[PDB]
Order: C-alpha cells, then sequence, then structure tokens
C-alpha cells in the first residue's frame, strides 16, 4: 500500500466548568433497533465508531428516521445537549463571496469530496463525549454503546473542523496553481480556471493526485451538476450572475406574513434589478407583529407594488468583476428617504445595483442622506472588489463645497463627479453669518403651561411691529418653534430673528429640509421663500431687550 | 526568554471583535508582512479551536514609504489583567511636557525577542481577510510581545531599563518616558546636538538588537510651546445690538465657568426693541462691568484638577477655515487644557482627515502630559468617521471615541 498523509487533529475542548452530556435514550421499537444495529455495524466496520465500555458515563439520544417512501432507515444522532456544551469555534463561512465579485471563468469543475468528511479524525480525547446507545431488544441485555471518531454530522464542531482541515491540505496546491481558483461548499470542490480545457482538465486530475497523499478519492464519473450553480440564492455563469427567480405572488389580501416574504424578495432582487422600492409596502409593518393580521394596502403601497412587477418582468444579469478597469458608483434620489445605485465598469453593464434607506430620525436633509449612501456604498465595494468606486452624484460641485465648508460637522465624500440626472439634491436655504443691515428685528418667543398646556407664542419688532397668539394643548418646545414660525411669516423677503430657544437652535442648525414635526416642516417652508435669514441666539432671562418684552407677553 | 505569567480580568474571556473591510492594498502589504513574521517565529497559524479575533490594518508612519502592521488592541487592553505585580506604579513625568524638544521612537520591535506566555498567546489572534471573501481568512496568533498590546511595555520594562542605564547615567538631564510603542526622549539642548543625542539613544537599542524596520524615523515635539486658549472678549469702539448680544452670550457661559461674571449692566444697554445692526454707546457702568469681567477671566479656573482615577475627555470643534478648536476636562467646565489647530496637514479639502490629524495630535498631548490617552467626543457622524479614520491615521495607538450629533452652542465660544 502507498502511506498515506494522516489528517492533524484539532485539539477540542467542553466550554470551561461543563461536563459531557448524560441524556436518556429513548425506548426505541424492536424494528428501529434492529435497523440501528444494521446501520452503526457498518459504521463501525468503516472506522467512524467505535464500541466502547460501561466506564464512559455520558450519553446523546439516538433515534431511526423512516426515509419518505421507502423501507430504509436512517439514524440520527441528536447532539443538541453536546453541542450547548462545546466550545465556540472559528467560523470562516461568517462571509460569503458576493457574485458580483467574482471572476468570469471559462471552467468550473465540481469535485465530491463527500468522502473526505470521514477521513478527518476527531480529536481523541473528545471522543469520549460522543457516546450514544443503542437499546437492547426487550432491554434484556445492555445497549450497545460506540463513541465516534471522525467529525458527527450534526456536532457543533463539524463544519469548521472540515472546512480548515480541507483548507490546509488546499492551500500548497492554490499557491503553487495561481491560474486556478478553488472554492469549498459543502461536501464539493469548485475548481474554476481561464484554462484551455485540456490545460484545465489536467489541472483538475492534477488536483485529484494531490487530494490521494492524504487518501481522499473522488468520483471519476465526473460530477452531474455543471453550469448554471444554484448557490445561496444565485445562479451563477460562466460570464454573468444572476439571483434566482423572483416571482412576486398575486394576492386579493395581505397579511403581516406575506408582506414581510415580499419584502425580502424585493431586497433580495435589489441586488441587480435597479430601482427596486420598499419604502410604502414596509411602512405597513410598523410597529405590529400579528403575523396572520390582514393589512389594507395602500394606494401608496400598490403604486409601489406596481412598480417593482414592472422592473421585474423579465431577467436582468450582473456581469463579474475585471480588476483592470475603474468601478463607477452612480445613484439616484427616489424620494421618501430612499436612494438607489449602479455599480459598473462598463457603460450599461452593472455588475451590481442596491438601495438605501433614510436612517429613523427627527430631522434629516437629502445631503446628509446621499452622504450616507456614499458611505455604504464604499463599505460594501472595499468587501467586495477590495478599493472604493469613483462616485456619479446628483448634486452640483458648488452646492457640495457649500454644504461641506459650512456644515458643523467634518464630513466628507470620495472622489465624485456631477451627474445631471433629476432629482438633483440642493441646499434649500442657507442662514447668514451676520446681522443684516436694514432688515426688520424679530425678537420672538414662546411659553406654555406644563399642567393646562396652555401657551403663547409671538414677537416684537424694533419697527414696534408685534404678534401674540394663544395656544392649546402645546409644550415649552412646540411655542418656541411656533414664534420662529409667526416672525418668518410675518416677514418682509430679509429678516433679522433673535431667540433665547436653544431647543430651536439646534433643530435649525442642523439645516434639515424635512422633519417629522409639522411644525418644523412649516418653518422649513418658509425659510425656502427668504431671500436672506439671520437667527441669533441669547440667554433668557437675562434683561435682554426685546426678548425680555416678549417673555413678558408670553409668559402672560 | 522566560514567559512572563498572563491573565485576563475574572469573568472575563477573550476579544471577539469583528475584522472590519480592508483595501487590496492593505491585505497585499498584510500578508507580505505576516509572511516574513511567520517565518521569524514571531507568529504562527492558528485552528478553528481559537474562536478569538481582533482587528488589524496597515498604516503609513509620518514620513514613511513602508507599510506597518497596526493592530486595533482596545479590546483586548480593557480585558487584560492590570500590572502592578513588580512595582507600584510608574509616576508619570511631570518634566516631559516642559522641554524645549520631545522626540518620539518608534521602539516596538523590540518587544518582539520576549515570548508571549503560551497560554496567553490565544487571546492575540487575527485574521487577515481576502477581499470578496473568496479565500478563508489567513489566522494568526502571537509567539512573542505584540505591537500595541498593554502588556508588552509592562513585560519589556525591565529590560528596557537596562538597555537605557548607560545612556540615563551619561545624560541625567534627559527626560525618557515610554508609552506603548513609543519612547518619548524631552531635552532643552540645541536641535542639532538633540538630534545626536536621539541617534546616539538609537545606536544603544541597534546594539542590543543584536532590524527595526521604524526605529530610524522621528517625530519631534516642543511642548515648551504650545499654546493654550483663554477666554479673551472683544475690544471695539463701536458696539452694535448684535455684538452686545453676542458679549453677554459668552459672559453667560462664561460665568458657568467663573464665579464672579456679571452681565446686568450690559443687559442694560439692550433696554428696548432695536434693530440689530444698530450702534449702541456703552454707558460707563456697562464699561466697567465688562473691565471687572475681563479681569476675572485673567485669572486661572479655581479648583482644577488632575485625578488619575478618571477619564480625560477631549472635545473638538470644527471652526472652518481649517482651523480646530479643542478641550481637555475630567469635570465640565473644568478644563485642564484648551487649544487651536489650524496647520492641519495636507487635507485642505478632506474635513475627516484633519479631524483625524487633529485626534492624533491631542492624544499625542494627552500622553506627554498625563500619560494615558482621553476619551474623543467627535463631531461627526459615525458612519463617516469609520468608512475614513484608518486611511489617514499615522500612530501606533488607538484611542476611544463616541459621536456628537446636536450642534453645541458652546462653538461660537471657542472662536
Ligand atoms: C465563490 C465561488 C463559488 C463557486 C460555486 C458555487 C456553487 N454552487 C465556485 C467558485 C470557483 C467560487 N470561487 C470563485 C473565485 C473567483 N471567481 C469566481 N468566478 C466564477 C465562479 C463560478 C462561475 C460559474 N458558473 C463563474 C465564475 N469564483
Ligand atoms: C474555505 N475554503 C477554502 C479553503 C482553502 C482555499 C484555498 F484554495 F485557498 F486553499 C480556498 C477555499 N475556498
Ligand atoms: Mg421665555
Amino acid at each position: 500500500m502507498v502511506p498515506i498523509s494522516p489528517i492533524e487533529t484539532v485539539p477540542v475542548k467542553l466550554k470551561p466548568g461543563m461536563d459531557g452530556p448524560k441524556v436518556k435514550q429513548w425506548p426505541l421499537t424492536e424494528e428501529k433497533i434492529k435497523a440501528l444495529v444494521e446501520i452503526c455495524t457498518e459504521m463501525e466496520k468503516e472506522g467512524k465508531i467505535s464500541k466502547i465500555g460501561p466506564e464512559n458515563p455520558y450519553n446523546t439520544p439516538v433515534f431511526a428516521i423512516k426515509k419518505k417512501d421507502s423501507t430504509k432507515w436512517r439514524k440520527l444522532v441528536d447532539f443538541r445537549e453536546l453541542n450547548k456544551r462545546t466550545q465556540d469555534f472559528w467560523e470562516v463561512q461568517l462571509g460569503i463571496p458576493h457574485p458580483a465579485g467574482l471572476k468570469k471563468k471559462k471552467s468550473v469543475t465540481v469535485l465530491d469530496v463527500g468522502d473526505a468528511y470521514f477521513s478527518v479524525p476527531l480529536d481523541e480525547d473528545f471522543r469520549k463525549y460522543t457516546a450514544f446507545t443503542i437499546p437492547s431488544i426487550n432491554n434484556e441485555t445492555p445497549g450497545i454503546r460506540y463513541q465516534y471518531n471522525v467529525l458527527p454530522q450534526g456536532w457543533k464542531g463539524s463544519p469548521a473542523i472540515f472546512q480548515s482541515s480541507m483548507t490546509k491540505i488546499l492551500e500548497p496546491f492554490a499557491a503553487q496553481n495561481p491560474d486556478i481558483v478553488i472554492y469549498q461548499y459543502m461536501d464539493d470542490l469548485y475548481v474554476g480556471s481561464d484554462l484551455e480545457i485540456g490545460q484545465h482538465r489536467t489541472k483538475i486530475e492534477e488536483l485529484r493526485q494531490h487530494l490521494l497523499r492524504w487518501g481522499l478519492t473522488t468520483p471519476d464519473k465526473k460530477h452531474q451538476k455543471e453550469p448554471p450553480f444554484l448557490w445561496m440564492g444565485y445562479e451563477l455563469h460562466p460570464d454573468k450572475w444572476t439571483v434566482q427567480p423572483i416571482v412576486l405572488p398575486e394576492k386579493d389580501s395581505w397579511t403581516v406574513n406575506d408582506i414581510q416574504k415580499l419584502v425580502g424578495k424585493l431586497n433580495w432582487a435589489s441586488q441587480i434589478y435597479p430601482g427596486i422600492k420598499v419604502r410604502q409596502l414596509s411602512k405597513l409593518l410598523r410597529g405590529t407583529k400579528a403575523l396572520t393580521e390582514v393589512i389594507p394596502l395602500t394606494e401608496e403601497a400598490e403604486l409601489e407594488l406596481a412598480e417593482n412587477r414592472e422592473i421585474l418582468k423579465e431577467p436582468v444579469h450582473g456581469v463579474y468583476y475585471d480588476p483592470s478597469k475603474d468601478l463607477i458608483a452612480e445613484i439616484q434620489k427616489q424620494g421618501q428617504g430612499q436612494w438607489t445605485y449602479q455599480i459598473y465598469q462598463e457603460p450599461f453593464k452593472n455588475l451590481k445595483t442596491g438601495k438605501y434607506a433614510r436612517m429613523r430620525g427627527a430631522h434629516t436633509n437629502d445631503v446628509k442622506q446621499l452622504t450616507e449612501a456614499v458611505q455604504k456604498i464604499t463599505t460594501e465595494s472595499i468587501v467586495i472588489w477590495g478599493k472604493t468606486p469613483k462616485f456619479k452624484l446628483p448634486i452640483q460641485k458648488e452646492t457640495w463645497e457649500t454644504w461641506w465648508t459650512e456644515y458643523w460637522q467634518a464630513t466628507w465624500i470620495p472622489e465624485w463627479e456631477f451627474v445631471n440626472t433629476p432629482p438633483l439634491v440642493k441646499l434649500w436655504y442657507q442662514l447668514e453669518k451676520e446681522p443684516i443691515v436694514g432688515a426688520e428685528t424679530f425678537y420672538v418667543d414662546g411659553a406654555a403651561n406644563r399642567e393646562t398646556k396652555l401657551g403663547k407664542a409671538g414677537y416684537v419688532t424694533n419697527k414696534g411691529r408685534q404678534k401674540v397668539v394663544p395656544l392649546t394643548n402645546t409644550t415649552n418646545q412646540k411655542t418656541e418653534l411656533q414664534a420662529i414660525y409667526l416672525a418668518l411669516q410675518d416677514s418682509g423677503l430679509e429678516v433679522n430673528i433673535v431667540t433665547d430657544s436653544q431647543y430651536a437652535l439646534g433643530i435649525i442648525q442642523a439645516q434639515p429640509d424635512k422633519s417629522e414635526s409639522e411644525l418644523v416642516n412649516q418653518i422649513i417652508e418658509q425659510l425656502i421663500k427668504k431671500e436672506k435669514v439671520y437667527l441669533a441666539w441669547v440667554p433668557a432671562h437675562k434683561g435682554i431687550g426685546g426678548n425680555e418684552q416678549v417673555d413678558k407677553l408670553v409668559s402672560a | 526568554i522566560e514567559t512572563v505569567p498572563v491573565k485576563l480580568k475574572p469573568g472575563m474571556d477573550g476579544p471577539k471583535v469583528k475584522q472590519w473591510p480592508l483595501t487590496e492594498e492593505k491585505i497585499k502589504a498584510l500578508v507580505e508582512i505576516c509572511t516574513e513574521m511567520e517565518k521569524e517565529g514571531k507568529i504562527s497559524k492558528i485552528g478553528p479551536e481559537n474562536p478569538y479575533n481582533t482587528p488589524v490594518f496597515a498604516i503609513k508612519k509620518k514620513d514613511s514609504t513602508k507599510w506597518r502592521k497596526l493592530v486595533d488592541f482596545r479590546e483586548l487592553n480593557k480585558r487584560t489583567q492590570d500590572f502592578w505585580e513588580v512595582q507600584l506604579g510608574i509616576p508619570h513625568p511631570a518634566g516631559l511636557k516642559k522641554k524645549k524638544s520631545v522626540t518620539v521612537l518608534d521602539v516596538g520591535d523590540a518587544y518582539f525577542s520576549v515570548p508571549l506566555d503560551e497560554d496567553f498567546r490565544k487571546y492575540t489572534a487575527f485574521t487577515i481577510p481576502s477581499i470578496n471573501n473568496e479565500t478563508p481568512g489567513i489566522r494568526y496568533q502571537y509567539n512573542v510581545l505584540p505591537q500595541g498590546w498593554k502588556g508588552s511595555p509592562a513585560i519589556f520594562q525591565s529590560s528596557m531599563t537596562k538597555i537605557l542605564e548607560p545612556f540615563k547615567k551619561q545624560n541625567p538631564d534627559i527626560v525618557i518616558y515610554q508609552y506603548m510603542d513609543d519612547l518619548y526622549v524631552g531635552s532643552d539642548l540645541e536641535i542639532g546636538q538633540h538630534r545626536t543625542k536621539i541617534e546616539e539613544l538609537r545606536q544603544h537599542l541597534l546594539r542590543w538588537g543584536l532590524e527595526p524596520p521604524f526605529l530610524w524615523m522621528g517625530y519631534e515635539l516642543h511642548p515648551d510651546k504650545w499654546t493654550v486658549q483663554p477666554i479673551v472678549l472683544p475690544e471695539k469702539d463701536s458696539w452694535t445690538v448684535n455684538d452686545i448680544q453676542k458679549l453677554v452670550g459668552k459672559l453667560n457661559w462664561a460665568s458657568q465657568i467663573y464665579p464672579g461674571i456679571k452681565v446686568r449692566q450690559l443687559s442694560k444697554l439692550l433696554r428696548g426693541t432695536k434693530a440689530l445692526t444698530e450702534v449702541i454707546p456703552l454707558t460707563e457702568e456697562a464699561e466697567l462691568e465688562l473691565a471687572e469681567n475681563r479681569e476675572i477671566l485673567k485669572e486661572p479656573v479655581h479648583g482644577v484638577y488632575y485625578d488619575p482615577s478618571k477619564d480625560l475627555i477631549a472635545e473638538i470643534q470644527k471652526q472652518g477655515q481649517g482651523q480646530w478648536t479643542y478641550q481637555i476636562y475630567q469635570e465640565p467646565f473644568k478644563n485642564l487644557k484648551t487649544g487651536k489647530y489650524a496647520r492641519m496637514r495636507g487635507a485642505h479639502t478632506n474635513d475627516v482627515k484633519q479631524l483625524t490629524e487633529a485626534v492624533q495630535k491631542i492624544t499625542t498631548e494627552s500622553i506627554v502630559i498625563w500619560g494615558k490617552t482621553p476619551k474623543f467626543k467627535l463631531p461627526i457622524q459615525k458612519e463617516t468617521w469609520e468608512t475614513w479614520w484608518t486611511e489617514y491615521w499615522q500612530a501606533t495607538w488607538i484611542p476611544e471615541w463616541e459621536f456628537v450629533n446636536t450642534p453645541p452652542l458652546v462653538k461660537l465660544w471657542y472662536q
């Protein structure tokens, strides 16, 4: 015989303080026992399990499940309890490749490595914890006791230890064959290259020879699976990719669960179908979790759905990544906090698409949302391609310059160019840096009674213009905003406004163009109509004229 | 040569911190660095029985062409036992901040000559990711004291004191202070003499070393010239209503720092409902009150003391045109240091690069003055900072930070 290299075992431990499982074996029918004895006898012959004496105190239950439409039983060793007690492992498959980062391949061959799985030995010192018992016929003899010598299917550590063991085996072959790519998924190896089929088939046989150094055999009747591959919800082809078919159901009525599944499908589709939207459909699940509750579809959601059905009318495919070319990302504003983007290298040939939704918040503006979308696309692009795309953005260079030089926070977007495709992102208002000569000065204030919720808002000006409005069901904060609104409403196109409201200044200095507060939205609407607005802050209750006068009028 | 036993803090597992996305350039640099480190026995490949992780990235030091590996041990440093075994504290040298020149040396390569406790190595695990996760991340752990881990200067301290004994005896007026991977060497000499003494000091470590990739570099500071920012009020011949309003606002803020500040008489000038741009003559009761406030503001703040048991906090404000103001404190309104920058290096069109360079300068000042790093309150959205700060980082340590989402009104008063 030909010596084979052993597969180094991974040392395994139980979590600190914990012991192995001691779980009672369920009674089984005489029929199941006979089937398990036959199954385990074969497993024992193949070296996967070994009979143990009565010293071992651990146990995991074993079951017999009838393979549907067949007289063949199959065994299930239920390791739920051992898994709770087994240490955590490094899990490598946490991040899966995105198809848009893959490279085009001329050939991709599949190799079955299911036999290698049971060549990976289990750490000798851990085997005792995998003990199980076949009950005896009529319970008149001791049950037959076994333990595993190989990685048990269903045990917590088997995926990680199998992956790590195969990686170590494959590393030297990949390193010395930089003209192929190797990928492990389940019990299959996927091998791709740009070589002429002859050289490619040679590499495959050389890989089989390399694997045989560890005694690992691969079926010679080559794999039935061939391009296209159905994988992790995608279809992989040699020179393009897409998502598996997206079929939106027809329904006369929709439940919470149906809408959750619909949005999940739209989200999955949005990575290659441009323009998918889910805002209005997602709004319907706000707060509720009555899985079976029916929700009427708003007219807004019906239009969104209809718009989506059209986008999904026919198949769309992405191309693969060419590292020799720049990556370009283009973004469009869609409305209601929704943004959509495409990443491509050659015009009209997208690698992938995607969307971004406004974060939950009281106040926002388009420039901030565009900025957030850019950072999201940047980070996703680092993951998939290892570098930042050049951006094409619907904002003028002069608009961006004005924004970031005057914004109170540090902010940055990477190399980008203006793309003139409406809706353009713009600054709707900008406050003055200095008081305006010749503009009327409005001293504003508001106050409310915490108990009655009655209040007043108003202003007094240097020209003797005055107004006070009585208010109900209000708060100090709302009356302070109401006073600023009144001054905007009653002033000319240029106006100086003096407030003592730190709350109102906090909001306005954040430069929102849209708010959850209808009062802030009204203030924004007025700001947009002005030519010049200077907002000045003074501390309350300090004898500052104008401020003192109106504070008295509204606090009465 | 023999390992110091090291433990985590009680009831505390190892770090399990996600590796953040790295550019192709940084991955390729780390693969080359780690391949060589593995050959030299500094690191070894690890298996899946090690579930721990600490992030890694790569930087380019101030004025260098070569990538340096930087491990972000912030989580491991929090979870590592405190080191007071052989000593009861290494009092921070209060004189370091008074020298005319302080040079900062990267001496971290020296730590690689001491082995790490075999039972602790698992907790230094890190991963080199692959683009698009197409190949399994490369997993390694340290066999020797790692750069950036708080225990490395502690364990290496004995070795370091003996390496420097001849240089200290022969240069007794020199202040030498070690923080993490840095050596701070302060003197009062002519900078030409200074650089020689520094190169003298390098030779001691190269001599003991028998090569360090970044020991030859030198970050030159001059803490004797570090400026502060007292509260100053305008001196004007013509005060508008708006000017006086701004003055009363600033004085109201200052009165939280200085007890005796008064505004009654200045407010009185704004008796009525006047146009913001109208000029108001100062009556003399107001001129006196203002002079009295000016004199108050020339004195130090009362009851300001440093407590080494409390966190330092650093706040930064963007003032525009490349200017940044900052304050370091432990208790509100009790500033231990204030300052202002404008000369931010090669970042005239990049806010975030400027802020990152300000964070590093403030941290350096904090190390020199108190021997620890402050917790930053940063005027930036989390997602913007986290996407970009690693691109401009040039220091071998990393401070902690939080984010300011609401505009502070006090920016106006530090301008
Ligand atoms: C992630 C991955 C999944 C599968 C297969 C998963 C499954 N099932 C097969 C391979 C070879 C890979 N690895 C890589 C790495 C770099 N480029 C590519 N490009 C590439 C892959 C498949 C097809 C096709 N058809 C075309 C190009 N694949
Ligand atoms: C986790 N699976 C895996 C292991 C080893 C390689 C290698 F080719 F780089 F060696 C590739 C993959 N995909
Ligand atoms: Mg009031």
